[PDB]
C-alpha cells in the first residue's frame, strides 16, 4: 500500500526533487541557449 | 514495517494470492451471478408472483 | 461457538425477508414446501 | 404558462421579497471585520483587546460605510447585468426561441432498474 | 439540585445568539409565503383573504 | 504533549537543502542576515 | 435553521474567559436538548432558513455531532489539568462543530462541500497540537493528503453536474441522471476515501493512533460519517452507472471487510484495533449502500449513527488505561478487571456495542444491512457469515486480553476511576439503547 | 499517621471527582451541573419529550389510512393494492413505430 | 404537469411517498389478517386461511407491480416510466413471465 | 527598502513604464514602457550590503534584454508580415512573442533564472519581483490566442513549480518555486478570462503582501530560522501561520477563493484534464507550505534562550495584522463582491 | 438515581397531570366546514400541546 502509496509518493516526489536541484546549479548562459534554440526552432518552422 | 519492505518475487506472490486473487475471484463471481439474473429478468423469463426478495 | 449461531441468525432473518414477518409460525405449515423456507431452516438449523 | 418563453424568465415581475438580511447584512459584517481587525492589531501589540476603543469605532465606521457603497455598487452592476441578458435576448430571437413545455406523459425514458 | 456560581451570567451570550436565531428564522417563514394556502395539497376555497392564515 | 520537537528533529532543516545529495552534502549554509 | 449556528456563534467567545472551560460543555448540552426538543422533520427539508434546511438524515447527523462534541469537552480533562492551551481547543471544537453542524445542514452539494472540506483543518489541528506521539507529521499529512488528493476532482465534477444542471439543490439534482465513468468516479471516490475501504484505509489507523482522544472521537465519530452523508446525496442522480460498477467495490469492501478483521487479531495497540474495527463496520456500511434498497439505506444511516457513538466510546476505553498504565500496548493492558472492575462494565458494554448486541441500535442497522445485501446476490452469504463471526472473533479479543487474565508486573501506581469517566461511557451507551424507542426516528430518513 | 487519624478523616484531605484537581468548589458545581445537562435534560425529559413527539413521520396517519381504505376497497372490490400508479385509459403510449429500437425495460 | 415544473415533482412525489406508506399499510394489516387466521384457528389454519392468503399473495404481487424494483429512491416519476415500459412489454410480448 | 527618496523615485517610474506597457495599443510602445520599468528596476535590486545583489541584477539585466529584444524582434516580424498589430491566423512570429514573454513572466521552460537569482536578494524587492514585475509581461500574454504553448506552460509550472520547491529550505528560493506554480494557475486563468485572471492576480498579490511582511518585519531567510522566532504568545505564532494555509487553498480560509473561480471557469469552459493535472501538482504546493508550518502548529518547542523580547516595526506590522485578518477571514466577504460576474 | 429520579418527578407529575385532569380526545368524524387545525390531529394532550405550541405544523414546512 505504501509502495503505491504515500511513502513511495513521497521517495519519488523527493527524487524528482533531488534530480532538478542539479538542473539549477548551472550557470544563466546554458538556460539563455536553451531560450535561443527555442527561438531557432519558432524561426526554423517559419522558413518551411 | 515499510523500511525493510522490497518489491521481490515472494512478497509479490504473497501480495497476489492473499489479496488480489480473492477479490478478482469474488469481484467475478458476484458480476457473473447477477449478470445471469439480470439477463432472466430482463428477458422476462421469470414471473411477478415468483420472484424472490420482493422487499415484501 | 455461539456467535456461528449469531450469524445463522442474521442469515436466516435475511432469507426470511422474503416472507416480511420474521414470526415463523404462521408460515411453518403453510410454506414448508418452499425453497427459501428450507434455507431458512437450514440456517436455523445449523444455529441450534 | 405552457411556453417555455426565454424573455419571461429574466423579466423581474416583482414577485421576490428580499429578505430581511439581504440589505443589512454587508455594512454589520463589515463592521465586525473592523472591530476584528482592531482587536487583531490590539493582540499582536500586546495591548489589551479593548484598549483604544476610538480605532475600533472608526473600523466600524469604515467597514459599515464601504460595505453600504461597494453594496449599492453590487445592485447597480446586477441590474446591469440583467439588462444586458435582456436586451441580448430580445435582440436575437432566433438564437433563443420559445420552445413548448412538454408533460411527463408525452417522455419515456429510462427507469434504472435496482434488481 | 443545580449549582450555578457568577459565572453562569455570561451564559446570557448563547441565549442572546438563540433569541437572534429564532427571530431570524421567523423572519425567513414570515418572508417564505407566496404559496400559503394556494398548494393543491393544503388549499383553501374561494374567499381565503378573509380567512386567517395557516401558519 | 509527551512528545516535543527535538533538536534531532530541527537538525534536518539545518542543511543547505532539504535533501542532500553528494553534490549537496559539501556545501555551506548562507549567511543568517542574507548578506 | 439558524439558532443552533448563532449559538454556536455566540458561545465562541466563551473561550477567551479564564476558568470557562466546563461552562461550554454545559452550554453545548444544552443545545443538545434544545436540538432534541426541534424535532418536527420528515424525509423533504424543513426549517428552511436561507441556505439552511434540514430532513431527517440531516437530524440525526447534527444531533450525533452535538453528542460526540458535547462529549468530546467531557473526555478532555487531561487539557484542563495541564496548562495546555484550553482557549484554543475549545475555539477549535466550537469552529469544528459549527463547521459539521453547516455541513450536514446544508440544503446544497456545494455548501456541503466547502464546509466538508473546511472541517478538515481542526482535524488537522487537534492532531498536530494535542497528540502524545512523535508521529503526528506522518497522522495528519496522511489524512489531509488522502482527503484532498480524492476530493479535489470532485469539485470538477460538482461544477460539471452544476453546468449540466443549473442549480445546486439536492432535490432537483435528484431529477436528473448522469451517464459518465469519470463524473461517477470523482462524485464518489471522495467519499470512498473518506468512509474507510480497504485499499485506501491508510490514513485511518495512523491518524487515529497518533491523535488525541479528542481526535480519535471526531475521526470515528463523525467524520467517517461525511462520506457516508455524501454518497446518500450523490448515489441518487448516479443509480445507472453505479449499478454497472459498484460490484467492485462491493467485493472490495466485503473481502476488505473479512481481511481487516482478520487484521485485529494480530494487533497489539488497543487504539489502533479500534481504528481497524472501523473500517470492517464502514465496509458493511459501503457494501449496503450500493445495492440502492430501502433496507440498505435505512440500515446504512442506523449503523453510522450507531457507529459514531460506539467507536468513539470505545476510544474513551482506550484513553483512562492510556493515561493511567501509561501506553497503549495490549501486552501492558491485561488483567484490568483487578485494578478497575467498575469500569469493566463499560468495557464489555461498548464492545458488545461493538458487534452485534441484544438492546443497541447497532443489531437494528446490522440486521437492516444484511438483508440488503444477501438480497443483492446469494455469494454474499458466504463472506458475510465469515465477517461478522470475525467481527465478534476480533472484538472479543480485545475487552478478553485487555480485561482479564493475570496482571502485568511492574506497573506503578495510578489513580482510581473518576466519575466523569463513567459519565462519559455512561453517554456512549445509554443513546445506543434508548433509540432502539422510537427506533423510526432514527432509521426511517426516507 | 496513627489510628485516631483514619478513625476521623480530615476534612481538608479530599478525594477529587474527574472535574477539577484544584479546589473542593469547582468539583461539586460542575458534577451537579452537568449530571443535571445530561441526565435529567438529555435523557429523561429529553426522552418524555420524544415519547409524546406528535406524528412528524405520518406512520400513524398511514396505519388510519390504510385501515379505512381497506374498509373502502374491499367495498368496491376492485383491488386491495392498485397496481396501477394512473388509470391504463387515461396513459398515451407511444406506437411501435414511434419508438423504433428504444431500450424497453421490465 | 410540465418537464420544467419542480412543483409538481414535490407534490406528486410526496403523494407517491405517502400512497406508498398507505399501501404498506394494506400488505400489512393484510398479513395480519393471516396471523390472526393462523392463531384462531388454530388445528384447521389449512382450510379457513386460504382466502386470506390468497387476498395477501395478489397484495404482494399488486405491491410489487407498482413499486417493485424502484430502489431506495423512489420519485413518482420512476414509478410512471416504470408502468410506461411495463404497459409497452405487455403490448409488444404479452404478459411477463412467458416473454420472448 | 525606503532609505532614500531616490528609491521611492524609482518605485513611481517603475510604476509608469509598467503602466504604459499595459495600455500600449501597439506592439512598440509596450516595448518602450518594459524598458522604462527595466530601467528603473535595475537600481532597486542592488546594494551596497549584499554582495549577492550585484550579480543578481547583472542576471535579471541579462534575462529580460534577452527576452526584451526577442520580444521586439517577433514584433517587428509581425508587423512586416501583416502591417497591423493583430493577426487573422496565428503563425510562428506569434509563439516566439509570447515565448519571449514567457522568458519575462518566468514560465517553467523558461523560469530557471527565477529562484536563482531569489537566492540573493532581500523580502522587499522579492516583494517587487514577484507581484509588480509580473504585471507587465502577463498583460501582454492576454493579447494572443495560441492554445499548446499556454498549455505546455501552465502544465510545466504546475509541475516543475511544484516539485522543484521540495529540496529547498531557504525561504526565498521557495516562495520564487511557489510563486512559479501560482503562475501557471494565472496562465491557466488567461486562456478562459481576462477578469478571472485578475481576480487571481488581485488575491495572489494580496498573499503575497501578507506572507513577505512576515519574513521582512522579522528577517527571516531559511526554514530553521522560523523555528527559532521568537514570539511572546505560541498562539500569536500558531494564528500568523495561518496564511500559509490560506495562500495554498484551504476552503475556510481566503486563498480558497480565487482557486475556487479558476476551477468554476475552467469547469464551465470545459477543461477538465488540465486542471486536474494542476490539482495534482497544488498538493505538492501545500506539503512544503506545511513544512513552514511545523514551526507553529505544535505549541511548544526546543527554543533558543539567549532571545526574549520580540523586535519589530511599528507601521509596518501595523499593516501586516489588518492583512492577516483578512487573509484568513476574508470569505465573509464574498457577499459584498461583485467583480466575479 | 438521584439526577434520574430528579428528572422522574416532574416528569411523572406532568404524565399524571395530562391523562388523569385532562385527558385523551375522542375520535370523531370531521365536521363539514370546520377546516381543523394541525394540533386538532392528535390524541394525547402532550402531543397536542407540542405540536400547537412548540412544534411547526406539517403544512408550514410543506
Ligand atoms: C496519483 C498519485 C497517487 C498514486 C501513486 C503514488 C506513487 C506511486 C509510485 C510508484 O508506484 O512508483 C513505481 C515506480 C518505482 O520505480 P523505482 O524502481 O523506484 O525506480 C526505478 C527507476 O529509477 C524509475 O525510472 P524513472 O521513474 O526515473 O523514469 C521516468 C522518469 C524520468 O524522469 C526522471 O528521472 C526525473 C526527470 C525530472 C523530474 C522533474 C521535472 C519534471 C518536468 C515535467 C515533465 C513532464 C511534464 C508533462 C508533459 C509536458 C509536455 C506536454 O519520468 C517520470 O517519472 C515522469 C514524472 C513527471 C512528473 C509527475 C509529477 C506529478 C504530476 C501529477 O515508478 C514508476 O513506475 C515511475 C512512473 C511514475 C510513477 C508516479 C510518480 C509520481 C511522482
Ligand atoms: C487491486 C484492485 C482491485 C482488482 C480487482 C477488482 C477488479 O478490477 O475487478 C474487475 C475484473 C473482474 O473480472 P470480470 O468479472 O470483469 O471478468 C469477466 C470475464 N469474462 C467476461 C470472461 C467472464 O478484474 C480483473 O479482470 C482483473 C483482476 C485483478 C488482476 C490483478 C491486478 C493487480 C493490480
Ligand atoms: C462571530 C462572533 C460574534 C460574537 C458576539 C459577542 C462578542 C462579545 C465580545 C466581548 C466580550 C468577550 C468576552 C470577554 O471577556 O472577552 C475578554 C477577552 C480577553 O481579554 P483580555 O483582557 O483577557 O486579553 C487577553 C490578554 N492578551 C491581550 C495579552 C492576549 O477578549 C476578547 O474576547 C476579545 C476578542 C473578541 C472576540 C469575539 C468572538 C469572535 C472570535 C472568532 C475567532 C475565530
Ligand atoms: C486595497 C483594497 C481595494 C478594494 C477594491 C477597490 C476597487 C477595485 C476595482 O477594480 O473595483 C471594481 C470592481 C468591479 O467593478 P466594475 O468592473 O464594474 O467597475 C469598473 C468601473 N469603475 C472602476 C469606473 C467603477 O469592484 C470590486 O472589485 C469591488 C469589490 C469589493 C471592494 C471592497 C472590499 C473591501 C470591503 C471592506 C473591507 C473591510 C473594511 C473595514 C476594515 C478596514 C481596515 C483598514
Ligand atoms: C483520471 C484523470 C484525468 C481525466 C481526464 C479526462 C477528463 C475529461 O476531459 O472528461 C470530459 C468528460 C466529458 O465532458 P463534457 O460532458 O463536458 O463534454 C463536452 C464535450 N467537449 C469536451 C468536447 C466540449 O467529462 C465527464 O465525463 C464528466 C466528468 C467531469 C470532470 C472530469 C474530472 C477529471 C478527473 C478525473 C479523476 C477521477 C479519479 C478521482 C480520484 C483519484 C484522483 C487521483
Ligand atoms: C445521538 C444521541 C443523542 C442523545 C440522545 C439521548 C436519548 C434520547 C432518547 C429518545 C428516545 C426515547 O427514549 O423515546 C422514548 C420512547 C418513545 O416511544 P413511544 O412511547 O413514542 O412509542 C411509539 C414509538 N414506537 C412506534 C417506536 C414504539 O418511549 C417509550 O418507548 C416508552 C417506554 C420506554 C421503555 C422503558 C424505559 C425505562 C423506564
Ligand atoms: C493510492 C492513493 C495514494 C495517495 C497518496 C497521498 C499522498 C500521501 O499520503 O503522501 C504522504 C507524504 C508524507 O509521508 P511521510 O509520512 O511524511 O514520510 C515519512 C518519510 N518517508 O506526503 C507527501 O508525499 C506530500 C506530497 C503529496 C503529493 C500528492 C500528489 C502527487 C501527484
Ligand atoms: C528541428 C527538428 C525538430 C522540429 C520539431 C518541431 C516541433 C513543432 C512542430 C509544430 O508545428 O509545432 C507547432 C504547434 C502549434 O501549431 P498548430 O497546432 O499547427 O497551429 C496553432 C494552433 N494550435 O505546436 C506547438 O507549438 C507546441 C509544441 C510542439 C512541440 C515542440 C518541440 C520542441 C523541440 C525541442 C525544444 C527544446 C527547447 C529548446
Ligand atoms: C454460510 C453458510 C452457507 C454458505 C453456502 C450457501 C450456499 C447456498 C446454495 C443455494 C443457492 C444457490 C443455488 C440455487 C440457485 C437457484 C436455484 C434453485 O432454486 O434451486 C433450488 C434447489 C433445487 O430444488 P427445487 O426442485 O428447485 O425446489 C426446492 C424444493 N423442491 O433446492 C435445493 O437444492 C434445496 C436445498 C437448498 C440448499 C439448502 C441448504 C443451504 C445451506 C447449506 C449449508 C448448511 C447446512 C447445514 C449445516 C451442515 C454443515 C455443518
Ligand atoms: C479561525 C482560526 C482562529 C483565529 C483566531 C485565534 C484566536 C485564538 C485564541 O483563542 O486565542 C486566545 C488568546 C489568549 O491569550 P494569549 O495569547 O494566550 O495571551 C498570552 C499573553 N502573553 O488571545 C486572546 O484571547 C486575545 C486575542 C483574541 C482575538 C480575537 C479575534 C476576533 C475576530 C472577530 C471577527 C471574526 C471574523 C468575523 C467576520
Ligand atoms: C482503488 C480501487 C479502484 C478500482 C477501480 C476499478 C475499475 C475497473 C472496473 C472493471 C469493470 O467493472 O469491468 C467490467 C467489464 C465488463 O463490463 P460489461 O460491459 O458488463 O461486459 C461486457 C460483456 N460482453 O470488465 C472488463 O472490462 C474486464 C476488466 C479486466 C481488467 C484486467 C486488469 C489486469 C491488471
Amino acid at each position: 500500500s505504501e509502495y503505491f502509496g504515500g511513502q513511495h509518493l513521497y521517495q519519488k516526489l523527493s527524487m524528482y526533487s533531488k534530480t532538478l536541484f542539479l538542473m539549477h546549479n548551472n550557470s544563466l548562459k546554458i538556460y539563455l541557449l536553451l531560450f535561443v534554440f527555442w527561438i531557432l526552432i519558432l524561426l526554423i518552422l517559419l522558413f518551411l | 514495517n515499510y523500511e525493510h519492505f522490497k518489491p521481490t518475487g515472494k512478497s509479490f506472490r504473497t501480495g497476489l494470492f492473499a489479496v488480489v486473487l480473492p477479490i478478482a475471484l469474488y469481484a467475478w463471481a458476484l458480476k457473473a451471478e447477477r449478470d445471469g439474473r439480470e439477463e432472466k429478468y430482463r428477458t422476462g423469463q421469470v414471473a411477478y408472483k415468483d420472484r424472490q426478495f420482493k422487499f415484501i | 461457538s455461539n456467535r456461528i449461531g449469531d450469524v445463522a441468525l442474521l442469515l436466516s432473518i435475511a432469507w426470511m425477508l422474503n416472507y416480511g414477518s420474521w414470526n415463523y409460525i404462521f408460515y411453518l405449515e403453510i410454506m414448508q414446501n418452499e425453497f427459501e423456507m428450507l434455507m431458512i431452516g437450514s440456517l436455523v438449523m445449523l444455529a441450534a | 404558462s405552457a411556453v417555455n418563453d426565454p424573455l419571461e424568465l429574466l423579466t423581474n415581475k416583482g414577485t421576490h421579497e428580499p429578505s430581511f438580511l439581504s440589505p443589512i447584512w454587508n455594512p454589520i459584517a463589515c463592521g465586525v471585520a473592523g472591530v476584528g481587525a482592531a482587536i487583531f492589531i490590539n493582540w499582536g501589540f500586546r495591548k489589551p483587546v479593548f484598549s483604544g476603543i476610538q480605532k475600533h469605532i472608526a473600523f466600524g465606521a469604515i467597514g459599515v460605510g464601504a460595505g453600504a457603497y461597494f453594496d449599492q455598487k453590487r445592485n447597480e452592476y446586477l441590474a446591469k447585468r440583467d439588462a444586458v441578458l435582456r436586451h441580448y435576448i430580445e435582440l436575437h430571437p432566433d438564437d433563443f426561441p420559445v420552445k413548448e413545455r412538454k408533460t411527463y406523459g408525452q417522455v419515456l425514458e429510462s427507469w434504472v432498474p435496482v434488481r | 439540585v443545580l449549582g450555578l456560581d457568577k459565572r453562569a451570567l455570561w451564559g446570557a451570550l448563547p441565549l442572546l445568539g438563540f433569541a437572534i436565531g429564532h427571530f431570524l428564522d421567523k423572519k425567513e417563514t414570515e418572508r417564505m409565503t407566496m404559496f400559503r394556502d394556494k398548494s393543491a395539497l393544503y388549499g383553501r376555497p374561494a374567499g381565503s383573504e378573509g380567512k386567517a392564515p395557516s401558519w | 504533549a509527551k512528545w516535543y520537537p527535538d533538536p534531532e528533529f530541527m537538525k534536518q532543516f539545518s542543511g543547505p537543502v532539504m535533501y542532500p545529495d553528494e553534490v549537496t552534502s559539501l556545501w555551506t549554509v548562507p549567511p543568517w542576515n542574507s548578506k | 435553521m439558524l439558532k443552533i449556528i448563532f449559538f454556536l456563534l455566540f458561545l465562541i467567545p466563551f473561550c477567551f474567559i479564564n476558568n470557562m472551560y466546563w461552562m461550554v460543555q454545559i452550554m453545548m448540552f444544552f443545545i443538545s436538548f434544545i436540538f432534541l426538543l426541534m424535532n418536527n422533520f420528515m424525509n423533504y427539508w424543513s426549517e428552511i432558513s436561507y441556505f439552511l434546511g434540514c430532513d431527517m438524515l440531516s437530524y440525526g447527523l447534527i444531533l450525533l455531532s452535538l453528542w460526540i462534541c458535547s462529549l468530546m469537552l467531557l473526555a478532555s480533562e487531561m487539557i484542563n489539568k495541564h496548562n495546555n492551551y484550553k482557549n484554543l481547543f475549545l475555539l477549535n471544537i466550537i469552529i469544528l462543530l459549527l463547521l459539521l453542524i453547516l455541513t450536514f445542514s446544508s440544503m446544497s452539494l456545494f455548501m456541503f462541500y466547502l464546509f466538508f472540506e473546511s472541517s478538515l483543518i481542526p482535524t488537522l489541528f487537534l492532531i498536530l497540537g494535542w497528540g502524545y506521539q512523535p508521529e503526528r507529521l506522518q497522522a495528519g499529512l496522511y489524512l489531509l493528503f488522502y482527503t484532498l488528493l480524492v476530493s479535489l476532482p470532485m469539485l470538477i465534477g460538482i461544477f460539471y453536474v452544476m453546468n449540466k444542471i443549473g442549480s445546486m439543490n439536492f432535490y432537483l439534482m435528484n431529477n436528473f441522471m448522469f451517464n459518465y465513468d469519470l463524473l461517477y468516479f470523482c462524485l464518489l471516490c471522495a467519499f470512498l476515501v473518506k468512509m474507510p475501504m480497504f485499499l485506501v484505509h491508510l490514513w485511518l489507523p495512523k491518524a487515529h493512533v497518533e491523535a488525541p482522544v479528542s481526535g480519535s472521537m471526531i475521526l470515528a465519530g463523525i467524520m467517517l460519517k461525511l462520506g457516508g452523508y455524501g454518497m446518500l446525496r450523490v448515489i441518487s442522480f448516479l443509480q445507472l452507472m453505479n449499478l454497472k460498477y459498484s460490484f467492485v467495490w462491493i467485493s472490495i469492501s466485503l473481502v476488505g471487510g473479512v481481511l481487516v478483521s482478520l487484521v485485529c487479531l494480530r494487533q497489539t495497540d488497543l487504539k489502533a484495533l479500534i481504528a481497524y474495527s472501523s473500517v470492517a463496520h464502514m465496509g458493511i456500511v459501503l457494501s449496503g449502500l450500493l445495492t440502492m434498497t430501502y433496507w440498505g439505506l435505512c440500515g446504512s444511516y442506523t449503523l453510522m449513527i450507531a457507529h459514531g457513538l460506539c467507536s468513539s466510546g470505545l476510544f474513551c476505553l482506550a484513553n483512562v488505561s492510556y493515561e493511567r498504565l501509561g501506553s497503549r500496548s495490549m501486552l501492558i493492558n491485561k488483567g484490568l478487571l483487578n485494578f478497575m472492575p467498575s469500569m469493566t462494565l463499560w468495557w464489555f458494554l461498548l464492545s458488545s456495542a461493538n458487534m452485534a448486541a441484544p438492546p443497541t441500535l447497532n443489531l437494528l442497522g446490522e440486521i437492516s444491512l444484511l438483508n440488503s445485501i444477501v438480497s443483492w446476490s446469494w455469494i454474499s452469504m458466504i463472506l458475510l457469515s465469515f465477517l461478522s463471526f470475525f467481527s465478534a472473533a476480533y472484538t472479543l479479543y480485545l475487552y478478553s486480553f485487555s480485561q482479564h487474565g493475570k496482571l502485568f508486573s511492574g506497573v506503578y501506581s495510578f489513580s482510581s476511576g473518576k466519575i466523569r469517566e463513567y459519565l462519559l461511557m455512561l453517554l456512549h451507551w445509554l443513546p445506543l439503547n434508548l433509540l432502539i424507542l422510537k427506533s423510526e426516528s432514527f432509521m426511517l430518513w426516507l | 499517621l496513627t489510628t485516631e487519624d483514619f478513625a476521623n478523616p480530615s476534612p481538608k484531605n479530599w478525594q477529587s471527582y474527574g472535574f477539577d484537581y484544584k479546589d473542593q468548589v469547582e468539583d461539586r458545581k460542575a458534577t451537579k451541573s452537568t449530571f443535571f445537562v445530561t441526565v435529567t435534560l438529555c435523557l429523561v425529559w429529553g426522552s418524555f419529550y420524544w415519547a409524546y413527539l406528535p406524528d412528524t413521520q405520518f406512520r400513524n396517519w398511514a396505519q388510519r389510512e390504510g385501515f379505512l381504505e381497506l374498509r373502502r376497497r374491499e367495498l368496491a372490490g376492485v383491488d386491495l393494492v392498485s397496481p396501477n400508479y394512473v388509470d391504463p385509459a387515461s396513459i398515451t403510449l407511444p406506437s411501435d413505430e414511434d419508438l423504433g429500437d428504444t431500450e424497453i425495460i421490465i | 404537469c410540465y418537464t420544467d415544473d419542480a412543483v409538481c415533482r414535490f407534490e406528486a412525489d410526496q403523494q407517491f411517498r405517502r400512497d406508498r406508506m398507505v399501501d404498506n399499510e394494506i400488505v400489512n394489516i393484510l398479513r395480519q389478517r393471516f396471523e390472526d387466521c393462523t392463531l384462531y384457528e388454530a388445528p384447521d389454519h389449512m382450510v379457513k386461511c386460504r382466502p386470506l392468503m390468497d387476498q395477501y399473495e395478489k397484495a404482494t404481487e399488486n405491491w410489487f407491480i407498482k413499486y417493485g424494483d424502484l430502489g431506495g429512491y423512489a420519485n413518482a416519476k420512476t414509478a410512471y416510466m416504470k408502468q410506461k415500459h411495463r404497459l409497452i412489454w405487455e403490448r409488444r410480448h404479452g404478459p411477463v413471465g412467458s416473454g420472448m | 527598502m525606503f532609505n532614500n527618496s531616490s528609491k521611492i523615485l524609482f518605485i513611481t517610474i517603475m510604476i509608469i513604464g509598467t503602466l504604459i506597457t499595459v495600455t500600449s495599443n501597439s506592439w512598440l510602445g509596450a516595448w518602450m514602457g518594459l524598458e522604462i520599468n527595466l530601467l528603473s528596476f535595475i537600481p532597486l535590486l542592488s546594494d551596497n550590503n549584499n554582495l549577492m545583489s550585484t550579480e543578481a541584477s547583472l542576471k535579471y539585466f541579462l534575462t529580460q534584454v534577452l527576452a526584451s529584444t526577442v520580444l521586439l524582434f517577433s514584433s517587428i516580424l509581425l508587423m512586416l508580415k501583416n502591417n497591423m498589430n493583430n493577426e487573422i491566423n496565428e503563425s510562428f512570429t506569434s509563439m516566439i512573442i509570447m515565448s519571449a514573454l514567457l522568458l519575462k513572466s518566468g514560465a517553467a521552460p523558461f523560469h530557471f533564472w527565477f529562484p536563482n537569482m531569489m537566492e540573493g536578494l532581500t523580502w522587499m524587492n522579492a516583494l517587487m519581483l514577484m507581484t509588480w514585475q509580473k504585471i507587465a509581461p502577463l498583460m501582454l500574454i492576454s493579447y494572443l490566442n495560441i492554445k499548446y504553448l499556454l498549455l505546455i506552460s501552465v502544465i510545466l509550472s504546475v509541475i516543475i513549480g511544484a516539485i522543484g520547491g521540495l529540496n529547498q529550505t531557504s525561504l526565498r528560493k521557495l516562495m520564487a518555486f511557489s510563486s512559479i506554480n501560482h503562475l501557471g494557475w494565472m496562465l491557466s486563468s488567461l486562456m478562459i478570462s481576462e477578469s478571472i485572471w485578475l481576480i487571481y492576480f488581485f488575491f495572489y498579490s494580496f498573499l503575497s503582501f501578507v506572507l513577505t511582511f512576515m519574513f521582512n518585519i522579522f528577517k527571516l531567510f531559511h526554514l530553521n530560522q522560523l523555528f527559532s522566532w521568537f514570539v511572546n504568545s505560541k498562539i500569536l505564532k500558531f494564528t500568523l501561520f495561518m496564511n500559509f494555509l490560506s495562500l495554498g487553498g484551504l476552503p475556510p480560509f481566503l486563498g480558497f477563493l480565487p482557486k475556487w473561480l479558476v476551477i468554476q471557469q475552467l469547469t464551465l469552459c470545459n477543461q477538465y484534464f488540465m486542471l486536474t493535472l494542476m490539482m495534482m501538482s497544488t498538493l505538492i504546493t501545500l506539503f512544503f507550505y506545511l513544512r513552514i508550518c511545523y514551526s507553529a502548529f505544535m505549541m511548544n518547542y526546543f527554543e533558543n534562550n539567549w532571545i526574549m523580547k520580540m523586535n519589530m516595526n511599528s507601521i509596518n506590522y501595523n499593516m501586516y495584522m489588518i492583512m492577516t485578518f483578512f487573509s484568513i477571514f476574508g470569505l465573509f466577504l464574498i457577499s459584498l463582491f461583485y467583480f466575479m460576474f | 438515581h438521584f439526577y434520574v429520579m430528579l428528572g422522574v418527578i416532574p416528569v411523572t407529575a406532568l404524565v399524571l397531570y395530562a391523562n388523569i385532569f385532562v385527558g385523551p380526545a375522542q375520535l370523531a368524524e370531521i365536521p363539514e366546514g370546520y377546516e381543523p387545525k394541525h394540533w386538532e390531529y392528535e390524541k394525547h394532550p402532550i402531543s397536542r400541546f407540542i405540536s400547537r405550541y412548540i412544534l411547526n405544523s406539517d403544512q408550514q414546512n410543506y
